[PDB]
């Protein structure tokens, strides 16, 4: 009985 | 004879990682065909309608830009460490769509199993033609392998699901779609038609304006609103429409509330958009969480 969920924690990757 | 040097050849493809961008690596004409070859065997022994289970990470448009490929598999893990779904357009506007497709089929062949692809629309000869892939085939090999291409990614599968709750595929839903059966009996290889089903998977587009659906400013296929996408997620007791086939300014973006999710995973897209580019992580729960790859 699983259900699809969306995370609030977003991970951007920059180049310094 | 013979036997396929695939560790050599993603030794080879990996080698330019960190490298300034835009560094070539040229395979040998065979090592390509090889890829096509093997890889071509495998998609036909996997279903067209694939079912795939979490956790994975899913992909959208690369275009050739392999450096953001690498950065992909860098940020997501190189396989076997992650699971792969990616859902097409491998090839065109980018300046290195070569690199692309064979470290893609050569993962596709060394991870059958734990990797992915999907067709998208520029996995087409008369499409790819036109918007750099043939062009690339060309200048650095042959039409013969352009062609022996082609013959590859006419044998991709077009649809996936993960875990009977996560519906993927390049463009987006048809109002051929009635039934998952109907993907399943869709023969290969096959080139993409002009319309229709396989057609609408590689080519639809989901419209705010559109309440059912709609022509499409494409040319091709449809338009899809979010009452569409309602009434097909209940209809196959699905939760979400992972998508790509349009770029997106954050990599990834949600229509008609989260029920569908549009991926596009080429950052600064031709160099025109400024455009992030996101990757879809799926946990073993299904939750859903997006790494954004920002513009080099
Ligand atoms: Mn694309
Ligand atoms: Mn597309």
């Amino acid at each position: 009985a699983r259900k699809v969920r969306f995370s609030e924690k977003v991970t951007v990757h920059f180049l310094a | 004879m013979g036997s396929l040097n695939l560790d050599s050849i993603i030794g080879r493809l990996l080698e330019v990682q960190g490298s300034r961008p835009g560094k070539n690596v040229q395979l040998t004409e065979n090592e390509i065909r090889g890829l096509c070859l093997k890889s071509r065997e495998i998609f036909l022994s996997q279903p067209i309608l694939l079912e795939l289970e979490a956790p994975l990470k899913i992909c959208g448009d690369i275009h050739g830009q392999y450096y953001d490929l690498l950065r992909l598999f860098e940020y997501g893990g190189f396989p076997p460490e992650s699971n792969y779904l990616f859902l097409g357009d491998y090839v065109d506007r980018g300046k290195q769509s070569l690199e692309t497709i064979c470290l893609l089929l050569a993962y596709k062949i060394k991870y059958p199993e734990n990797f992915f692809l999907l067709r998208g629309n520029h996995e087409c000869a008369s499409i790819n033609r036109i918007y750099g892939f043939y062009d690339e085939c060309k200048r650095r090999y042959n039409i013969k392998l352009w062609k022996t291409f082609t013959d590859c990614f006419n044998c991709l599968p077009i649809a996936a699901i993960v875990d009977e709750k996560i519906f993927c595929c390049h463009g987006g839903l048809s109002p051929d779609l009635q039934s998952m059966e109907q993907i399943r009996r869709i023969m290969r290889p096959t080139d993409v038609p002009d319309q229709g089903l396989l057609c609408d998977l590689l080519w639809s587009d989901p419209d705010k304006d559109v309440q059912g659906w709609g022509e499409n400013d494409r040319g091709v296929s449809f338009t899809f609103g979010a009452e569409v996408v309602a009434k097909f997620l209940h209809k196959h007791d699905l939760d979400l429409i992972c998508r790509a086939h349009q770029v997106v300014e954050d990599g990834y973006e949600f229509f008609a509330k989260r029920q569908l999710v549009t991926l596009f995973s080429a950052p600064n897209y031709c160099g025109e958009f400024d455009n992030a580019g996101a990757m879809m992580s799926v946990d073993e729960t299904l939750m859903c969480s997006f790494q954004i790859l920002k513009p080099a």
